[PDB]
């Protein structure tokens, strides 16, 4: 059914789609795991944890994106991860060297989010407590703007680089397009983009949830935690109880999974499986429909 | 004037908005909105043992629950204007006046209405500035100057100048603006034009610059007209700052009036400002300022930010507070809403004796006055905000707190570390823990000596043992009390590497 | 020119951090929200001392009293044999509570409030030998205190009439008595005019009591009275005697 692993430090996970390997964020730094599909009974479709090394820092990982420059050659891994640490560091890990964004260009707050992007350059961007979001782009270049109250989530355009999403505690939802002019649109947890972007979702900690097919600009629709989106599926979206273990998978009101505390759950790269780390415990559950 | 319209998405959703407008104006009791419910519905006396919240959210659910994406806002937005006419209409019943009592323990007369009290207050300069007309606020007799320029004519010229240029603003482009202006606190004017202003104005650009070069030192006046509008010798100080001494609901009411009446002010102000800064004209720039040496109107706009960001933050206060599920200053756990817990903690009589005004001339009029004053009267004291929201934490008003997170950090001058360790504790007790941390972080309390926040107290009683690697030991103890045991660790950790305290 | 006055206004709803106190006295649309007549109360601490700092109670006539002072909440009242008439809700002050003074269609009750503690023996129902003959209209209370209580009442039809209440509160649980005043004006000054016309069972005389109201100067216990035929009227309370009397200029006062 499910697949179970213990693990001794957890912290957030992210599953790499920028393939099929997945990063535990941890206090000494990230353990790196393989997905299998192999099944020894010949039974398919059942996807084991393979723990292939862990990565070492020393500091705490509270988010972690993958970077598309990751490739395996003939049994080596060559991965790079955009990490952000504890200490308020976003860095760039490529165990050969490590870019460090601090100082004060860096954010003097807690970094709520980060996410990375590909253009003609690599760019990563964040947000933090401080009320800023910054752009780094990879020669060095650097932005640095003001947000009205702390940037809990940032996420790029997907097929669409330059725009990005900002979702303020407050829960203003801005749109932002680093190329042109920077506030290109509002709207009054999380926010985060659906499909090819042709979708906008807006998750609140009261656990009122925005959809917005980006007529007005009043909400399509609306329901009722902070929202996961479903990779393939646009209309499949995926909540869950952090303090228990309910999780709830919305398109009625279905309860597909009930675990201990949630850490911090993904979706698999193709969608078939959501992974879930727990305090003790890393998990592969297959959802069908 | 009350109007409204659909939204973009600045000020929510229309469901929102029609929320707000309905449980705020002041023609509204709880009798005549639940009275409409059963329109829309059934029911009686049963709407009586909800909530305040509970029948917000009953309001809500059945005007949406009827409804069933263009045509669903416009049917969406028709049933709510239906039941804000009809809650109004079962009200309009109760503004009938019954009787007038005047009471000589208060200075107070009290008008009996057929279901709402109410009492005469005089207007103040900014509700006549408010309100029309231009010739009107001209026919006000000089009497600190004679019939000319420092009365002020060409002052109240300016102040009807700002006030056309708001009236264009629509409810939908207000919104915007108040999202960026916030927010805002770069080169601001410049782009805050172009975006806001340039799209909603006509060229009546033209006559606005004209009229501001043909009248001289306009930068002396308005800012003269400021220093007025914020007015609130020995004899004006003695009627200014109020003796430190239902009464909250009243002044809440009050200043949920002014600030309304500030707000717009404040803007237009700002509007005018970024209106003249965007003008290719040398004459109207020169006009700007006092050249050497120089202070131009980005001195006068700082204050106008500050002023804004203060109100602001004010009206946002009239909306909420959360109860549990006589010296100690009673008030403050049994208050319904935190603007009505900010009149309080600014409490004020004119009678009895004030230590430290002993030569003042000897409630609700004279603390309305003082909280008007705590906005406008800024120097070396700590940011409002800050001790507003200072004392909602201690009172463990949270989600209020959690509520006004933002606004604790606003424009440069007034963010202090004592702030962001705030921040970092409304982030623990929301279980935001990582934020938290965040905060922690970047903020250091080294204030050991600050007798005036209560939230201080713990880091006090460890900097009276020991010295600054305290700051650790603190925020590894606050960590431990709401158990997040691997920040914990690591501030210990700083704690040494920072430094019978060794000992301890 | 003129200045404006802006009045701040409060709803009579309920305090979202308080809740109610009901009271029936007795076996049991736009009513259920919306007063008849309400009145507002002082207690002074001039005159009464033990209240310090004096309580200022609203009272809405079922029956509802808030404390719209610099004080605390809310009580309500039930009223038997409905309704509370127009003028029908008096107060004054005892040396250690207050005290209303009710009329329903046709019923007396005085009720003390406990004010100490109700915000934080109370009611007597009484039946008094001249309603049943006449209709009540306007009361003044005189006195309430705390062994006692003295209130003036004026009859409108079938003929004008004052009547006196006194009251023994702990006296055989609150038995009362009458005085009937005659409202004895030997001479009137300045203008003159006499004519009481009498047809049908429902009248109003030329000495109907419209308005009056209660006077305490030290010593003195006065009530001022106007009539239907336009008399300013000073009546002493403590000779139940008309002491003074004007003729005011005529004009017509009834609803044309």
């Amino acid at each position: 059914a499910t697949y179970t692993v213990d693990c001794e430090d957890y912290v957030h996970v992210v599953e790499f789609n920028p393939g099929s390997l997945l990063a535990y964020g941890g206090i000494s730094y990230v353990v790196i795991a393989s997905c299998r599909f192999q099944e020894e009974d010949s039974t398919v479709e059942g996807i084991e944890f393979k723990t292939l090394k862990t990565f070492h820092h020393g500091e705490r990982v509270v988010a972690i994106a993958w970077s598309p420059e990751t490739r395996c050659d003939a049994l080596l891994p060559l991965l790079r991860f955009a990490t952000a640490a504890g200490d308020k560091k976003i860095r760039i890990f490529t165990f050969q060297d490590k870019n460090e964004y601090k100082v004060i260009e860096g954010h003097s707050g807690y970094i709520n989010d980060l996410v990375f992007c590909s253009p003609e350059g690599t760019d990563i961007a964040s947000v933090g407590d401080d009320h800023t979001c910054r752009i780094w782009d990879l020669g060095k270049q650097i932005a640095m703007f003001i947000l009205r109250s702390p940037g809990m989530s940032v996420a790029w355009h997907p097929e669409g680089a330059f725009k990005l999403m900002v979702a303020e505690k407050t829960g203003t939802i801005r749109f932002y397009d680093l190329t042109t002019h920077q506030a290109i649109l509002s709207l009054e947890m999380s926010a985060d983009w659906c499909v090819r972007n042709t979708l906008r979702i807006g998750a609140v900690a009261g656990n009122d949830w925005i959809i917005w097919e980006m007529q007005d600009n009043k909400p399509a629709h609306a329901d009722r935690r902070m929202f996961r989106w479903s990779k393939c599926n646009e209309n499949v979206f995926a909540t869950t109880g952090y303090p228990k273990s309910q999780i709830a998978i919305h398109h009625p009101q279905p309860i597909l999974i009930g675990t201990p505390v949630g850490s911090g759950l993904s979706w698999h790269r193709r969608l078939p499986l959501c992974v879930v780390g727990g305090y003790r415990k890393l998990f592969f559950w297959l959802t069908e429909m | 004037l009350p109007e409204d319209d659909l939204a973009i998405s600045d000020e929510q959703e229309p469901q929102e908005a029609y929320l707000e407008c309905l449980f705020a104006p002041g023609r509204f009791t709880i009798a005549a909105v639940q009275k409409a419910i059963q329109i829309l519905r059934k029911g009686s006396g049963r709407v009586l043992d909800l909530s305040w919240e509970e029948l917000r959210k009953d309001v809500t659910l059945t005007v949406e629950n009827e409804i069933q994406q263009e045509e669903f806002r416009q049917i969406n937005i028709e049933n709510w204007c239906k039941f804000y006419t009809c809650c109004l209409q079962y009200q309009e019943t109760l503004s009938r006046p019954l009787a007038l009592l005047v009471h000589p323990d208060t200075n107070m007369v009290c008008l009996l209405r057929k279901g709402f009290l109410s009492f005469l207050a005089p207007c103040s300069l900014v509700e006549h500035l408010y309100l029309v007309p231009a010739e009107h606020l001209l026919t006000v007799d000089e009497s600190v100057i004679s019939d000319d320029i420092d009365a002020a004519s060409d002052i109240v010229n300016l102040i009807q100048c700002l006030r056309m240029i708001a009236d264009y603003i629509s409810e939908d482009m207000a919104y915007l603006m108040e999202s960026a202006c916030c927010h805002l606190q770069e080169r601001v004017a410049e782009q805050i034009l172009e975006d806001l202003i340039a799209n909603d104005i006509d060229n009546i650009m033209e006559n606005i610059q004209n009229k501001l070069q043909d009248t001289r030192n306009p930068i002396r006046a308005i800012g003269f007209l400021l220093q007025n509008m914020d007015y609130e010798m020995e004899q004006p100080q003695p009627n200014t700052r109020l003796n430190l001494s239902t009464a909250s609901s009243v002044v809440c009411q009050a200043i949920c009036k002014i600030s309304a009446t500030r707000f717009l002010i404040c803007r237009d102000l700002l509007i005018l400002q970024h209106l003249l800064l965007r003008l290719g004209d040398m004459a109207l720039i020169g006009a700007g300022q006092l050249l050497h040496s120089q202070q131009e109107l980005i001195p006068r706009a700082a204050q106008l930010l500050l002023s804004y960001y203060m109100i602001r933050w004010g009206s946002q206060c009239l909306a909420c507070a959360v109860p549990v599920d006589v010296e100690k200053r009673r008030y403050t756990s049994g208050i319904q809403t935190i603007v009505e817990l900010f009149f309080e903690d600014v409490a004020r009589k004119h009678f009895p004796h004030v230590f430290i005004q002993s030569g003042a001339s000897q409630n609700w009029s004279d603390l309305i006055k003082r909280i008007t004053n705590y906005l406008l009267q800024l120097l070396w004291p700590s940011n409002p905000n800050f001790q507003f929201a200072e004392c909602l934490m201690r009172n463990c008003q949270y989600t209020q707190l959690q509520e006004y997170v933002r606004l604790l950090l606003p424009w440069c001058q007034v963010n202090v570390g004592s702030c962001h360790f705030m921040l970092a504790q409304c982030y623990l007790v929301a279980g935001e823990g990582h934020k938290a941390l965040d905060c922690f972080s970047q903020a250091a309390s080294e204030v050991e000596r600050e007798d005036f926040l209560e939230k201080l107290i713990r880091v006090e009683e460890g900097e009276s043992v020991s010295p600054r690697l305290q700051y650790y030991n603190r925020v590894l103890r606050l960590l431990e009390d709401v158990g997040l045991p691997e920040l914990v660790i690591q501030l210990a950790t700083i704690a040494i590497g920072e430094a019978r305290s060794q000992a301890a | 020119l003129e200045r404006s006055y802006m009045e701040l206004i409060g709803a009579e709803r309920e305090t979202s951090r308080r809740n109610f106190r009901d009271l029936s006295l007795r076996p049991d649309g736009g009513p259920k929200y919306a007063d008849c007549a309400g009145g507002y109360c002082y207690s002074e601490s001039s005159s009464l001392l033990s209240a310090t700092r004096n309580r200022f109670l609203h009272w809405t006539s079922v029956e509802i009293s808030l404390d719209i002072n610099l004080v605390n909440n809310a009580v309500r009242l039930r009223i038997l044999n409905c309704s509370i008439l127009p003028g029908g809700v008096h107060i004054c002050e005892t040396p250690n509570n207050i005290v209303v003074l009710i009329l329903t269609n046709q019923t007396v009750h005085r009720l003390i409030l406990p004010h100490p503690s109700r915000m934080y023996d109370p009611s007597n129902t009484y039946v008094i030998p001249a309603i049943p003959g006449r209709a009540p209209n306007t009361t003044a209370s005189t006195a309430w205190l705390s062994s006692d209580g003295e209130a003036l009442f004026a009859l409108p039809s079938i003929s004008g009439g004052i009547l006196v209440i006194k009251m023994p509160p702990h006296d055989m649980e609150g038995l009362v008595t009458i005085a009937e005043l005659k409202q004895s004006s030997v001479m009137q000054r300045l203008l003159t005019g006499w004519m009481p016309s009498s047809i049908r069972g429902d009248q109003g005389p030329a000495h109907l009591p419209v308005s009056l109201a209660v006077h305490t100067l030290d010593h003195d216990s006065y009530l001022f009275a106007l009539c239907q035929d336009h008399k300013l009227r000073m009546w002493s309370y403590k000779d139940q005697m008309c002491l003074m009397v004007a003729d005011m200029l005529e004009y017509v006062p009834v609803s044309k």
